[PDB]
C-alpha cells in the first residue's frame, strides 16, 4: 500500500518536508511539481529525501512557463498538471496532497485536480514561524507549533480518472505540438452534464451495456451504422464465445486426439488462440467419450479430469501474472446416435452431473449440450424423464433445434427439456407465438453467423428483443474467428450499428451458466474494458 | 378510460395490467378454476387495449388442500396461449411445492417463499433463473413476525434474498387491510432489514421493472421514463 | 463562473488599477463553468438565518456523508438505469449510505411498482 | 490393492465388490438420490480393474412414508446401462411395496422381507 504524496512548491521549498512530517505515519512515495523557474532550491528536499532512501520522490519540471501571466500560461500549466497527477496515480488508490505551496493559481489548479480525480484526504499545512532550514522546522513541530489542516474526502470521477491509458503518444505535450487532452476530457464531462440537464428527449436513457460518460462525438460515432473498416477496434474489443467445440479447431479428433500429447497440445492452442482475439469468457463443448480409449487406460471421466486440471492450470498462470486471462468453462455435449448403444446418452449425463460434482476449481462443468441430428427422430418428447436427473442437480441445458426443424419442436424442447439457452433456430421468424415465448422467458440464441453463411434475421432478432449471442462454432472448421463473426455482419445485416455489436456482447454476458458473483464481476471487468477501448478508438 | 382520460391532460399516469386470480377450494367444485383459466385466455384474446391482461395467478389458503402440484394438465393449454403464472408457493410452503411450482408450472413469479433460504438447491436454480418473487414487507410481517416484533428471535430474509441475487419486487398484497402501501412498505425495510441502502432499493425497482410480464417495446419505454424520471428525482433529492 | 483576477503590479488605489484595466494589465483566468449539484439548497431553509449563534451549534450535515464517502463491490456495479452515471459523484455516495426512517419525502417522491 | 498384494504371495485372498447405498434422504435435498446413481454409472463407466462396483442398493427410513413407489422413474438410466439393483424393503412395510420393489425396479435382491410369509 502506497501513501503517494502530490505537491506544487513555489518560491519556498520547505512545504513539503513539513507535509511529510504532519503525519508522523509516513507516507511512501512524494512527488512535487514545479515550472522551470529558478528561484527553487532542488538542494534542500534533495538531500532531505536523501536523508530516507526507503522513501520514493521524484521531482518534475514544467519546462517554457518561468511564471503564470496570461491565459495560455495557465491553460498551459493546467493541462501539464493534470497530466503529471494523473500519470502519477496509483493503480488502485487515492492518493494523499497538500495544497500549501505555490501562489493561489497552482493551489486553485491542484485543488480542481483533487475535485475532478479525487483523493483520500486532501489537507493543508500551517507554520507559525514559516521555516526555512530543516533543524528549525523540526524544533517547530517538536514544541508543537506545527499545524495541519484538513477539509477534502472526494471519490472523484472514476470515468475521467479512467482516461490515463491516452496519455502516450504525445512526446511529452511540446508546446509546438500539444493538444490538451485533458482539456478534451472536460469539456466532455460538462458537455454531457449540460446535454443531460438541458433537454429531455435526449435524456431518456440509450446504453444499456452501461457506459453514459463518453463524449458526445463519441455517443455520435457509436450511434452511426458500423463499417468494415472498424475491424481493429471489434478486435481491441472483448468478446464472450458461447458455442465453440474443442474438436474442431485445428481441422482431427476421434481418429488422432486419443493420446494425452495431442490433447494437451489442443487445449493450450486454443487457449493461445482465444486470449490472442482478446475474449475474455468462453464456454466449450467437448466429447469425453469421443475422445477416451479403453485400450490404453484412458476413460471418459479421466480425458474430462485432465481437459479440468490443463484448463485449470493455464488460466491460473494466466491469472498469476496478472496478464488478461480467458475463464471459460466445459459443457458435455450429449451426442445423438440414436442407433445402437442408447445408454450412452444416459452415460454422458451421469459424467457430467459427477464432473460438476468436483466444485473445486475455477474451471468446472455448468451445462450439459444437446447437440447431434436435430431432426424429427430425436426431438425433446423422448429423454425428459431422464433430464429430470440432470435439473435436479441445478445443471443448465443447452438444446439445439436450429436446423431443419419445425416450431412445434423448438416449443417443446423450451417447454419439456426446458433448455435455459436455445441453439440457432433462423427460422424463429415465421412462428410469432415462439417470438413471444423466447422473447418473455428471456432464453437466448446461440445463432453463428459464419456457419449459416456456409435476409439474415440477426437484426430483426435485436428488434423483437431476443437476447441473441453470436458464436463462432469451429473456428477451425469454419477458418474464422469470433472477430471475423461480428465483421460478416456489416454486409450481412446492412444498417447495423456499433451500439448493437455492443448489446449483442451484453446478451452474451447474461446468457451464459455462470453464478450471479461471478456474472457481475465479469459484468464489471467487462464495462471497464469497454469504456477504456471506446475512450482509445476515438481519439484514433 | 381512466387512462385515456389521463394521459389526454399529459400528467402522471399509472399504466395498470389485471391478473385473474384462480383460486382452489375456495368456493366448492374446482371446475371453477377451469372457468377462471377459460375466462382469462379469452379475454386475452380482446386483441386491442391499452390496460390488458396479462397472465393468471394460483393462489390457496395454506397447503396440501392448496397445493401447486395439482392442475398441471389443466394448466397445458392456458399456458400454451401465452399468458403468465405466478404460483402463490410460499408462506410455510415445503420445497418440494415451489419446485413443482417453478418447474411444473414453468411460474414466472412466487408469492412470499419466505423460507426458501433453507433450499439451497432451490435457490440455486431461482436465482439461475431471474424468476421474481414477489414478497410484501408490511403484510409479512404482521402476519408472521421478523425482527424487531417484541418476543421474536427471526429476522427478515430480504437483505440475504437481495445479496444472493434474486429478482426480488416489494408489494403490498391488500392496501387496506395492511393499512400500509407501496411509500410505507418500502420504508419499513429500514427498521426491518438493518445495513439496507438506498442503492438496494434502486435495484430493487429494477427487478420490479424486469419481472413484469410485458411485450419488448414498452420495456424500453417504461425504461427510458423510469431511468430519467429517477435521475431527475436523485437530482433534487439530495435538496433536503 | 468561478474565475480568477491576476494584476502584475498588484494596484492600491483606484487610478492605477484603473489605468491597469485601461492598458489590459489585469488578466482573467477561469477553469470553465461549473454546475455544482443541480439541488442542494434546501440546507437554507431547514437551516434558519441564526443571526444569534456562536460555536456551539456547528452543523456537520453534509460532512458526515463526505467521510462516509468511501471509509464504508456488490455495491459497486449494481449500477441500474445507466443515466444514473451521470449523476454527481456526491449524490451517488449519498446513495451508497444505508437506508433510514427519514427519507420518506425522497420514497414518496420515487417511481415506484 | 490389499486384494492384489494377497493374491502376489498366493495366499487366500477375499474377493470383495462394492455397493453405491442409495440413501433415502426424506426430503434432505433428494436431488442426493441422481447424484448416487450418476456416481455408481460413472464408477462402473470406469471399467479397467479387479475390484469393481456391481449394483446400487436403496434403504433407509424403512417407514411407509419413505416407500419405494417413489423413485421408480428414475431408476431408469442406472438399469439401461447396465448396472444391478438392489431394495431393502419388508421389515415393517405393507406386503405391498414389495411388488412395487420387483416389478416396478425389477430388484435382483430383497432386503430382509421378514413378513413374506403372510402373503402367499
Ligand atoms: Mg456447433
Ligand atoms: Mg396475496
Amino acid at each position: 500500500m502506497s501513501r503517494v504524496l502530490l505537491c506544487s512548491a513555489g518560491h519556498s521549498s520547505m512545504v513539503v518536508p513539513e507535509a511529510f512530517h504532519a503525519v508522523p505515519e509516513g507516507f511512501e512515495e512524494v512527488h512535487v511539481f514545479t515550472t522551470d523557474s529558478e528561484k527553487f532550491n532542488p538542494v534542500v528536499l534533495n538531500d532531505f529525501f536523501h536523508s530516507l532512501p526507503n522513501v520514493r520522490f521524484s521531482i518534475t519540471k514544467c519546462h517554457g512557463l518561468a511564471d503564470i501571466l496570461n491565459e495560455r500560461d495557465f491553460e498551459f500549466y493546467q493541462e501539464m498538471l493534470w497530466q503529471w497527477y494523473l500519470t502519477k496515480m496509483p493503480d488502485n488508490e487515492l492518493p494523499y496532497v497538500c495544497l500549501s505551496g505555490g501562489i493561489k493559481s497552482m493551489s486553485a489548479s491542484l485543488q480542481k485536480a483533487a475535485t475532478l480525480f479525487g483523493a483520500q484526504s486532501v489537507f493543508h499545512v500551517l507554520a507559525d514561524n514559516n521555516p526555512r532550514n530543516i533543524e528549525e522546522m523540526f524544533d517547530a513541530l517538536q514544541k508543537g507549533q506545527i499545524h495541519f489542516i484538513e477539509m477534502g474526502y472526494e471519490p472523484g470521477w472514476a470515468a475521467l480518472r479512467r482516461l490515463k491509458k491516452i496519455l502516450p503518444i504525445n512526446e511529452g505535450c511540446s508546446r509546438d505540438n500539444f493538444k490538451p487532452l485533458i482539456s478534451k476530457s472536460i469539456e466532455e464531462i460538462l458537455s454531457n452534464v449540460k446535454i443531460m440537464a438541458s433537454d429531455t428527449g435526449k435524456s431518456n436513457q440509450l446504453p444499456f451495456p452501461s457506459l453514459a460518460i463518453l463524449p458526445p462525438i463519441a455517443q455520435q460515432w457509436l450511434q452511426l451504422p458500423l463499417s468494415a473498416n472498424d475491424g481493429a477496434w471489434i478486435q481491441n474489443l472483448p468478446k464472450v464465445d458461447l458455442h465453440c467445440h474443442l474438436g474442431g479447431f485445428a481441422t482431427n479428433g476421434s481418429k488422432l486426439l486419443k493420446d494425452k500429447g495431442c490433447l494437451i497440445r489442443q487445449v493450450e492452442l486454443l487457449y493461445q488462440s482465444l486470449v490472442n482475439d482478446n475474449v475474455a469468457y468462453a464456454e466449450i463443448r467437448c466429447s469425453p467419450n469421443n475422445y477416451a480409449d479403453k485400450n490404453k487406460n484412458r476413460s471418459a471421466w479421466v480425458v474430462l479430469q485432465d481437459i479440468n486440471d490443463t484448463f485449470t492450470r493455464l488460466i491460473t498462470e494466466a491469472k498469476q501474472k496478472n496478464q488478461f486471462y480467458c475463464h471459460v468453462n466445459l459443457l458435455v455435449i450429449a451426442s445423438r446416435k440414436f442407433s445402437g448403444d442408447l445408454s450412452d446418452i444416459s452415460k454422458h449425463l451421469a459424467l457430467a452431473i459427477t464432473a460438476m460434482q468436483q466444485g473445486e476449481g475455477v474451471c468446472r462443468i455448468v451445462g450439459v449440450d444437446l447437440a447431434g441430428f436435430e431432426n424429427k427422430e430425436t426431438r425433446a418428447s423422448y429423454y425428459e424423464h431422464d433430464f429430470k436427473a440432470v435439473h435436479r442437480c441445478g445443471l443448465a441445458v443447452t438444446a439445439h433445434a436450429g436446423e431443419n426443424d419445425d416450431p412445434e419442436g423448438i416449443w417443446q424442447a423450451v417447454y419439456s427439456l426446458h433448455a435455459r439457452r436455445l441453439g440457432h433456430a433462423l427460422n424463429l421468424l415465421e412462428a410469432p407465438d415462439l417470438m413471444r415465448t423466447v422473447i418473455e422467458r428471456k432464453i437466448g440464441v446461440e445463432m453463428c453467423p459464419y456457419a449459416n453463411y456456409q435476409l439474415y434475421p440477426l437484426k430483426k432478432y435485436l428488434e423483437a428483443g431476443i437476447l441473441v449471442s453470436v458464436n463462432t462454432d469451429n473456428i477451425g472448421i469454419s477458418g474464422a474467428n469470433l472477430s471475423e463473426n461480428l465483421l460478416i455482419l456489416a454486409d450481412l445485416c446492412p444498417g447495423i450499428s456499433r451500439m448493437d455489436v455492443l448489446t449483442i456482447i451484453r446478451n452474451s454476458i447474461e446468457t451464459a451458466f455462470i453464478s450471479h458473483d461471478f456474472r457481475m464481476e465479469l459484468l464489471k471487468f467487462f464495462d471497464r474494458k469497454i469504456y477504456d477501448v471506446c475512450l482509445i478508438s476515438i481519439k484514433n | 378510460r381512466l387512462i385515456t382520460e389521463a394521459k389526454q391532460k399529459n400528467q402522471f399516469y399509472c399504466h395498470v395490467n389485471l391478473l385473474v386470480i384462480a383460486s382452489r377450494k375456495f368456493s366448492g367444485d374446482l371446475s371453477d378454476i377451469s372457468k377462471h383459466l377459460a375466462l382469462a385466455i379469452t379475454a386475452m384474446q380482446q386483441g386491442e387495449g391499452v390496460c390488458r391482461i396479462v397472465g393468471v395467478d394460483l393462489a390457496g389458503f395454506e397447503n396440501k388442500e392448496t397445493r401447486a402440484s395439482y392442475y398441471e394438465h389443466d394448466f397445458k393449454a392456458v399456458h400454451r396461449c401465452g399468458l403468465a403464472v405466478t404460483a402463490h408457493a410460499g408462506e410455510n410452503d415445503d420445497p418440494e411445492g415451489i419446485w413443482q411450482a417453478v418447474y411444473s408450472l414453468h411460474a414466472r413469479r412466487l408469492g412470499h417463499a419466505l423460507n426458501l433460504l433453507e433450499a439451497p438447491d432451490l435457490m440455486r436454480t431461482v436465482i439461475e433463473r431471474k424468476i421474481g418473487v414477489e414478497m410484501c414487507p408490511y403484510a409479512n410481517y404482521q402476519i408472521k413476525g421478523f425482527a424487531p416484533m417484541p418476543n421474536f428471535s427471526a429476522l427478515y430474509p430480504l437483505k440475504k434474498y437481495l445479496e444472493a441475487g434474486i429478482l426480488v419486487s416489494v408489494n403490498t398484497d391488500n392496501i387496506g387491510i395492511s393499512g400500509a402501501n407501496l411509500s410505507e412498505n418500502l420504508l419499513i425495510l429500514a427498521d426491518l432489514c438493518p445495513g439496507i441502502s438506498r442503492m438496494d432499493v434502486l435495484t430493487i425497482i429494477r427487478n420490479s421493472i424486469e419481472t413484469a410480464f410485458i411485450s419488448h417495446d414498452f420495456r424500453m419505454e417504461l425504461l427510458k421514463f423510469f431511468d430519467r424520471k429517477i435521475y431527475d428525482v436523485c437530482l433534487i433529492s439530495i435538496k433536503n
